[PDB]
């Protein structure tokens, strides 16, 4: 087993599973702004 | 990350204000009070010179631009599109400066270390002080600061050079020039002579004080020492600094020729025949 | 979502409060600056032309 | 107030150091003699002497001062050998380059000839010196940094005074010798050649020569800051480090994220100091024979910048309103 | 002139060529101070994670004077410290460390020593460098007010005892130590300070860094006539120290 | 299980509960806010 | 990849933490003033013509 | 076997590949907005 | 290209992740510019024009 | 319980309570000065 | 030319893997660079005025 | 045998072999984007 | 003749190879930049000029 | 024997054998570019 940094297999799953979620929640908010940024103003 | 050394002086304490609130660091950085006056004032400077590039019409860094107001605002605000913006920045700049000098001191305050670096960079920010503040409230007019662009600030000084004629005969200049000139050779000398001590030919031993001190007595006849030769090189630097500012300041508000008929006096002196 | 309180367990909150305090004011102050420097949303000389 | 160590409190004297050597027997050629100043000795060494004296020496002493000679005698004779005028005057003589009409051509001695005659003895000293700093480094068995840094202002020196003229084919392109004429020759060459402000190289000699007096500035003061545990004695920090090192080195990581060794600041000391005539010498031999307008080449390569409001004092007062009537 | 292409002139290629090169000596001039202190550590002691953006330079070695040897950079840290009374104050990093007991008489913070060697720095004759007056073949003082015999004064105002003697450089033609006999009610025997934490009066000497109670555990030399590189670390941190742990007032916030 | 700051999961769940209820208190009072500047002045 | 959560073995999660903020908000900060530089899509200078 | 970084074959193996995997998701991605900005405004 | 995963026994991963994160996004922003200097693929002037 | 300062639950309580009491003095104070001025000279 | 492998014996490959990175990318950069200076092969111009 | 970096013949031979490889894939996709751009635009 | 081999107990192999690596790339370089400053020998513009 | 390199005699006569090989090489691909470019366009 590799590690640089000292964590353990396990506990790198379970930061990543919180990683993403954040992730996923930030992108479905820009895709909302995005969307009403295009329906009042379009660029395409 | 610490250096090897770093961990036995990473002590409590040493502070001006603040105490414990804000004696941590992050990464290298040491955080204190003026740490977070650093980072406000500094931040919010450079945002505000991006949003008025941004209302110029351009973002190319040669290009920017950032202007004092005209001469017939006087001592007042202007309009933040026509001048304001750059006295908000100006106020900044001095805002972060100080902080940056003040940290300075309590760096060295828990170190154990003399004072001898904040004092230095006092005098650049003199200077500076001198360029923006003290000048233009001599000549009564804001508008007489250089403005706030690589190349812009260029035209300003050849302007502000030439409306005084010759502004190589000011006599203050020329001990700027010549303070410039022998700290730039008196470093070299330096450290060209403390990297051969340490350097020698490949297969040879390395050399001490007395080496030194003898190729500098034979070299030219005379030896400042180890110890000298710091504060030569400090005085000169601060000297260099000073003289910049008192012919920067005599230009504007003691003078109005040209530069060359100050030599007046000289050229007509009763004990000439 | 549920598990997002694991933050503080990589960060300490002495540094993050401090940081956050920063970040905001600046924020305000900005956004405040910008803007008094258009004309039609400067209150102050809103109020002296409406008079 | 503490003690801040700028000026010594008491001083001490015994015999005089001699100086040490080697197999390459340095002795044969020094003089003897010493003398102490106690006026000096507040901030530095008081011992005045001895020096060496070798060919290269003698040589560089005697061709320069042919040349000062040479020079004084011309501008003695310019005025009528009234010493009265001449002291009076003093500021505003020079010996002066020959005419542009003359070319690459010996001129005779009443348009440049002297002037000829002087550059050459100044270029034959100034190498002659060269060789000798080259010369004692070799015989006391240290590096060459000394005249290899001396050779980067030297190479300067020869751009403007010899290879400049001869890649623009006449010697009217030199430099005369004189104190307000000099500042006269420097102001009309960044006239002629449009604004010197818009060369590059002359940018980036500005910027290594206000680097080099903030690091001057930076080391001293650091290094005074940490005498008080013996950082004067910068060598022995050098083979055997102690704690004036690693405090200098935290001060600096503290503050900007980033630092030095001991020796390691003064290689950096060493290049931006070297850095300035080189640069320099570059941005000088590229103007008029491969620039002839800095400000147009600026506008060339778009970094000029651009202006709206418009010129004139009629766009921003009245004659009347300065004058108060 | 022509150009290649475009604007393209000489001056373009040498700015370009200058560039490289300029590129070439950051990095050159930045791997070379990286000689001491590496690799970098975290607060616990155990290599980081994180080295850096430069890679570590290769070994140079120097050619010690009088036989002691050869010195290779980068290597092990030899002037490390064993065992330090410091306690940590979080459990992660980038906080401060606490003394465990006194920090003056430990050697830590500001009062801080590096391991040196154990023996005197040495002139071009192979001789100690630095010797007591008492011992120098014709010295004298030339200028300035002679302090031998002046009494001694403390930061907190307290008379401890004489100054009996001066050590000089003979090489530099400088003063470096200032030598003190102490009164029986402040400690036994004698000390010596550094010649940049006093200040010479016409009637006294001042010494502001420590107070009068703290003059007894001052470290001592080995013999009297000459003094090592670490007795000298040793015997300057101490006296640095005090201008943060000699009274309570210095170390709380001032305001 | 991993812990950079020495902290259990049941103080960083109460850190956790006191800094969001801080962060809805700021955000509706700017919610508020910024209704009453459309209403004086709208931006769309 | 089910294996993207081994970045966490090589790198730091408390040091990409602070490079990804930085990074966001100076992204963020950037696109918002690139669209105030432009005629179409400044919103103030709208809101001004529109009234 | 000569290795510098002091990694084994295994660990080098593994790594390789999760770095594939991700350098043709990123690839996929690119591919995908390159059609689509090629069929709104074709060069070529 | 069976054995190119022999890269790793050569250079560090963490130097060399840093770096290809540094210069990817340097080449996409310097690619968007350059794309929006020209008059045929700018998107906010071709928005403005069809509008 | 966590403390990093070394007060206590109930010294922390009641170091609150007077700290509120100062605030909500101050908030007044500015409310009424607010008020006067406003009336004297309207911004909005 | 069976025998070229003896250059590793000679260079660290470490040093000579960054050279040959830099060197090629720097190297692409400029042709594509100098394709654009022209009038026959500018793809950006040769769109506009075919459209 | 003559060595400066500190290899053996056999890791030196497996290098040449990996470079070799890489060396060929990166010329022959190059070899086809010439093709192609000469097919679009041809020069000489 | 054949004792041609004797330079490399002169020479240390490694930067003499150095300086003919660059030393040939630069020669490369100019030889092509001075046949491009030509009329008769520039393709892009002989190309420019024949369809 | 006279050796500034340190290298022995058998050693330099297999590093030049192999050199003159590249050599060779190098020279054999500039005929055949100087033979197409002569047809292409002459310069005699
Ligand atoms: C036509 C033009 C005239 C002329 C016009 C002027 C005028 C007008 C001025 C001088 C000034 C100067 N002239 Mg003159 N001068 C001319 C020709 C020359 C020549 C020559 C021919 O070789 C020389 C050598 C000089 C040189 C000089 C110096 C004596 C002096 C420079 C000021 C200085 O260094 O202050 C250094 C101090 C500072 C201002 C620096 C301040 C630094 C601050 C405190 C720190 C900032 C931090 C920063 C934001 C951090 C960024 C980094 C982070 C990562 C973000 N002049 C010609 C003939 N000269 C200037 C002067 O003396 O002004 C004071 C000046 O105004
Ligand atoms: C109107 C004036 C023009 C201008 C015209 C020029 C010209 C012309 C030149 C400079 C040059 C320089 N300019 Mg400019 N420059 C201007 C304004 C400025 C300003 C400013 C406004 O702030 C500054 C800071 C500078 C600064 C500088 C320096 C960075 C640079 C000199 C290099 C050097 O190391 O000098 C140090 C000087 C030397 C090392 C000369 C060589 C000395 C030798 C070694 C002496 C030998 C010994 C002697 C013969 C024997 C003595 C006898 C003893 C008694 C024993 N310029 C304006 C725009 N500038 C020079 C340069 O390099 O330009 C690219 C130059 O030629
Ligand atoms: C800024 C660096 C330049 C320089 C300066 C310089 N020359 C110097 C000194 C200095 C700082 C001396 O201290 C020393 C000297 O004694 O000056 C009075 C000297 C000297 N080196 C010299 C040679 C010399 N160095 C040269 C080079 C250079 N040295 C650099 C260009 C050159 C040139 C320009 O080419 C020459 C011609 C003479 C100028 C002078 C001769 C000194 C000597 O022969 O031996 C040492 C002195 C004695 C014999 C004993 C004392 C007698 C002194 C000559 C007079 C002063 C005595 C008085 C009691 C003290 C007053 C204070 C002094 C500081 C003036
Ligand atoms: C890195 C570039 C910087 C630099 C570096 C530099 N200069 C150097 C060196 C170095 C590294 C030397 O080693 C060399 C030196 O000797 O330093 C002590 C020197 C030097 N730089 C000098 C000058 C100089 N450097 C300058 C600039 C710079 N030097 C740059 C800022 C400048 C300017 C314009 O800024 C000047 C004017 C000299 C002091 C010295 C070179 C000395 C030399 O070559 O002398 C030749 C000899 C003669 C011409 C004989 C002159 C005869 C005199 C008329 C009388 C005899 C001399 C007497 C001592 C003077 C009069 C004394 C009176 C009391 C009578
Ligand atoms: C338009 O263009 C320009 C550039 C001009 C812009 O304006 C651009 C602007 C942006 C890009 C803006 C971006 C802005 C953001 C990303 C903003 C983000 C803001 C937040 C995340 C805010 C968070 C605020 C949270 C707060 C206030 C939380 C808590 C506060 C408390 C007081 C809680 C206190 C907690 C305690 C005491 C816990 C103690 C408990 C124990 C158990 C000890
Ligand atoms: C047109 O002319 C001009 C000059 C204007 C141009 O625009 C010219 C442009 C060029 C010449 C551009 C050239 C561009 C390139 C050569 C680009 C090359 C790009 C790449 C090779 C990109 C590769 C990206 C690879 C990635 C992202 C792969 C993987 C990433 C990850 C897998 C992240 C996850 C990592 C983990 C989990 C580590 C696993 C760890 C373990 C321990 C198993
Ligand atoms: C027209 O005129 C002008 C001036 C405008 C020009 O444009 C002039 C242009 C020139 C003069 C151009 C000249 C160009 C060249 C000389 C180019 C040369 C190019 C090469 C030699 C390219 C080589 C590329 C090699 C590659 C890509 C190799 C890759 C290798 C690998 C990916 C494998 C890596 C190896 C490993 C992992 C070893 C295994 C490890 C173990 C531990 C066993
Ligand atoms: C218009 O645009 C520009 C930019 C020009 C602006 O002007 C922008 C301005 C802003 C963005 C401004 C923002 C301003 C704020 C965020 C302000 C916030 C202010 C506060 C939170 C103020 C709080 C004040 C609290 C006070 C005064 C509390 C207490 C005072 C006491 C005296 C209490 C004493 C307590 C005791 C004795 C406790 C002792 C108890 C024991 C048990 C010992
Ligand atoms: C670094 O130091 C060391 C010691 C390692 C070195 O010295 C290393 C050196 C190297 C690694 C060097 C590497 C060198 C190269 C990779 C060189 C490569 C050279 C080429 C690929 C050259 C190609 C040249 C092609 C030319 C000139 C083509 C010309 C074509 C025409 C003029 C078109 C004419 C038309 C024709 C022939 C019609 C064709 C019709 C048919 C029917 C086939
Ligand atoms: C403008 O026009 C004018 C005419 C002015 C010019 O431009 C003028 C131009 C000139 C005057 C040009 C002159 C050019 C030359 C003299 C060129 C000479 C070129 C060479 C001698 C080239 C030699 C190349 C050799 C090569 C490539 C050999 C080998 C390369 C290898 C990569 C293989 C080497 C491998 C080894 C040694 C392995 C080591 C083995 C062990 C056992 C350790
Ligand atoms: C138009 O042209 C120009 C140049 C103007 C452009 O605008 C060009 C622009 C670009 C090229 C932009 C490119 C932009 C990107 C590549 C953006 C990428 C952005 C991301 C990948 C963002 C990712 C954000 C992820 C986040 C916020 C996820 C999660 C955060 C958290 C979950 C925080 C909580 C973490 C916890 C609790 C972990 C602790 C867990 C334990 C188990 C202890
Ligand atoms: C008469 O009274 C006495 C006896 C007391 C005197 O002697 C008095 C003397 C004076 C009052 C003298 C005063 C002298 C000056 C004020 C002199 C000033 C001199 C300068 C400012 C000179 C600057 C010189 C040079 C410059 C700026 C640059 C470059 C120059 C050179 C590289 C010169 C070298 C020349 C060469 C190589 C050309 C040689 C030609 C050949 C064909 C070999
Ligand atoms: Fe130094």
């Amino acid at each position: 087993d590799l590690s640089f940094t000292g964590l353990t297999d396990e506990q790198a799953q379970e930061l990543h599973s919180v990683y993403m979620s954040g992730l996923w929640l930030f992108s479905a908010v820009a895709v909302v702004a995005h969307l009403a940024t295009f329906i009042w103003r379009p660029w395409f | 990350a610490l250096l090897s050394f770093e961990r036995k002086y990473r002590v409590r304490g040493g502070t001006l204000i603040g105490g414990d609130l804000f004696d941590f660091w992050v990464g290298p950085f040491y955080v204190g009070f003026f740490g977070v006056t650093t980072a406000f004032f500094a931040l919010l400077g450079t945002i505000l010179i991006f949003w008025g590039a941004s209302q110029q019409g351009t973002f190319n860094p040669w290009l920017i631009n950032i202007a004092p107001p005209d001469l017939s605002y006087g001592l007042g605000m202007a309009p933040l599109m026509e001048g304001g913006l750059w006295q908000i920045i100006t106020i900044c700049a001095i805002g972060a400066f100080v902080s940056w000098a003040l940290r300075e001191v309590e760096i060295c305050r828990k170190l154990g270390m003399g004072y001898h670096v904040p004092f230095a960079f006092s005098v650049a920010i003199f200077a500076y002080v001198t360029l923006v503040v003290f000048r233009p409230l001599l000549m009564g007019a804001w508008g007489h600061g250089f403005p706030y662009g690589i190349w812009s600030h260029l035209d300003w000084v050849s302007n502000t050079g030439y409306a005084y004629l010759h502004f190589h005969y000011n006599p203050a200049h020329m001990l700027a020039v010549t303070f410039f000139f022998t700290t730039t050779l008196a470093l070299a000398l330096h450290g060209a002579l403390v990297l051969s001590a340490a350097n020698p030919p490949k297969g040879e031993e390395v050399k001490g004080p007395d080496n030194e001190d003898t190729f500098f007595r034979d070299f030219i006849g005379y030896s400042i020492g180890t110890l000298g030769i710091h504060r030569v090189g400090l005085l000169l630097a601060l000297n260099a600094g000073f003289w910049s500012a008192v012919c920067i300041i005599i230009s504007g508000p003691v003078w109005t020729k040209g530069w060359p008929e100050w030599w007046n006096w000289w050229l007509e002196m009763p004990i000439w025949p | 979502m549920s598990k997002f309180y694991k933050i503080w367990l990589i960060f300490d909150p002495r540094r993050v409060f401090v940081a956050q305090g920063v970040f905001l004011f600046l924020l305000a102050a900005m956004i405040h600056l910008v803007l008094l420097s258009t004309e039609h949303f400067n209150w102050f000389e809103l109020a002296a032309a409406n008079a | 107030p503490e003690y801040q160590n700028i000026f010594t409190q008491v001083q001490v004297q015994g015999p005089a150091e001699l100086g040490v050597d080697n197999e390459n027997n340095l002795t044969e050629e020094r003089t003897t003699g010493t003398g102490f100043s106690q006026l000096i000795g507040w901030i530095g060494n008081a011992q005045l002497g001895p020096i060496y004296l070798g060919w290269f020496g003698i040589i560089s002493l005697v061709t320069g001062t042919l040349w000062f000679n040479i020079v004084g005698f011309n501008m003695l004779s310019q005025v009528g050998y009234s010493i009265p005028e001449f002291i009076r005057q003093l500021f505003w003589l020079a010996l002066e380059p020959p005419s542009p009409e003359y070319g690459l051509r010996m001129p005779p001695l009443d348009d440049g000839g002297w002037f000829i005659i002087a550059s050459f003895f100044l270029l034959v000293s100034v190498i002659s010196w060269w060789l000798r700093t080259y010369q004692l480094a070799e015989m006391h068995k240290m590096g060459k940094h000394v005249a290899w840094a001396f050779a980067a202002a030297i190479w300067l020196f020869l751009v403007l005074g010899l290879f400049r003229p001869i890649l623009m084919g006449s010697w009217s392109e030199a430099v005369p010798y004189g104190i307000f004429p000099h500042l006269d020759w420097t102001t009309a060459f960044s006239i002629r050649y449009g604004n010197l402000y818009y060369n590059p190289f002359h940018a980036l000699s500005i910027v290594f020569l206000y680097g080099s007096v903030l690091l001057f500035a930076m080391h001293g003061a650091t290094i005074l800051a940490v005498t008080r545990f013996g950082g004067d004695r910068e060598l022995e920090q050098i083979y055997d480090r102690g704690t004036a090192s690693e405090r200098a080195g935290l001060f600096w990581r503290w503050t900007m994220g980033f630092n030095a060794t001991m020796e390691g600041i003064h290689r950096w000391a060493w290049w931006f100091a070297v850095l300035t005539p080189i640069t320099g010498g570059i941005g000088i031999l590229l103007t008029g024979t491969v620039v002839d307008n800095w400000f147009l080449w600026a506008v060339e390569h778009n970094f000029a910048p651009d202006y709206t409001q418009d010129y004139g004092y009629e766009a921003y007062t009245t004659y009347d309103g300065f004058l108060g009537r | 002139e022509e150009t290649f292409f475009g604007n393209f002139d000489l001056a373009s290629l040498s700015l370009w060529l200058f560039y490289g090169f300029f590129a070439l000596l950051i990095y050159y001039l930045q791997t070379e101070n990286m000689r001491e202190g590496y690799p970098l550590e975290d607060e616990d002691g155990n290599t980081a994670a994180n080295q850096g953006p430069f890679p570590l330079p290769k070994e140079k070695t120097f050619k010690l004077q009088h036989g002691r040897g050869e010195l290779t950079l980068p290597g092990e840290d030899v002037q490390r410290r064993d065992n330090l009374a410091l306690r940590k104050t979080a459990h992660g990093n980038g906080f401060p460390m606490e003394p465990t007991g006194d920090p003056m008489l430990d050697g830590v913070g500001p009062a801080s020593w590096s391991k040196r060697r154990d023996v005197p720095e040495l002139d071009a004759h192979g001789h100690p460098k630095i010797v007591p007056m008492s011992a120098a073949e014709g010295f004298g003082v030339s200028a300035g007010t002679d302090p031998r015999g002046l009494p001694v004064m403390a930061g907190d105002g307290e008379i401890v005892g004489l100054v009996s003697d001066m050590w000089i450089d003979e090489a530099e033609q400088l003063v470096r130590y200032l030598e003190l006999e102490l009164d029986p009610e402040w400690g036994d025997g004698k000390r010596l300070v550094q010649r940049q934490m006093v200040r010479i009066k016409s009637d006294r000497v001042k010494v502001r860094s420590i107070y009068g109670k703290h003059f007894k555990n001052v470290p001592k030399t080995k013999s009297p006539n000459q003094v090592t590189l670490l007795e000298e670390d040793k015997i300057m941190a101490y006296y640095a120290g005090g201008t943060l742990y000699a009274d309570e007032s210095r170390l709380e916030p001032q305001l």
